[PDB]
């Protein structure tokens, strides 16, 4: 007989952050929007016809 | 006269007195101040661009759509604050000095 042992194996695995998803609303902009309108359309110039 | 500066130009007389014979107590006379001015743009500018530093992002929206607000709330809700002040800078630097009047353009041809 040859004593000794046969063979055993280590529990060893490898490692990774599996390409994970989730949700981001702050992803979805780049731009700001333009702005108001600051101009007058009530006036009048006055002119007696 | 002294802050003819400060008075908008095609509002003449700008002030509305009142003249109480009964002043507050302990006080033998006071007055109250009320100013509607176009430096109030300032509350409104600083109001949007802090709502826009959460809003554009999207921060805290989820406890006012999680009681029924939808986005288009705040839209019509920024919609209508982009339009007030605006209408303050629409009169701000407003004259009583007149514009003038255009025609058309557009037409050419060899001679």
């Amino acid at each position: 007989h040859v004593p000794g042992g046969g063979s055993v194996q280590i529990v060893y695995k490898p490692v990774d952050l599996s390409k994970v998803t989730s949700k981001c609303g702050s992803l979805g902009n780049i731009h700001h929007k333009p702005g108001g309108g600051q101009v007058e359309v009530k006036s009048e110039k006055l002119d007696f016809k | 006269n002294k802050n003819s500066s400060y008075f908008v130009e095609w509002i003449p007389n700008n002030v509305k007195t009142a003249v109480c014979d009964i002043p507050p107590r302990g006080l033998k006379m006071s007055a109250t101040f009320i100013g509607n001015s176009t430096a109030i743009q300032e509350l409104f500018k600083r109001i949007s661009e802090q709502f826009t530093a959460m809003f554009r992002r999207k921060a805290f929206l989820h406890w006012y759509t999680g009681e029924g607000m939808d986005e288009m709330e705040f839209t019509e809700a920024e919609s209508n604050m982009n339009d007030l002040v605006s209408e303050y800078q629409q009169y701000q630097d407003a004259t009583a000095d007149e514009q003038g009047e255009f025609e058309e353009e557009g037409e050419e041809d060899e001679a």
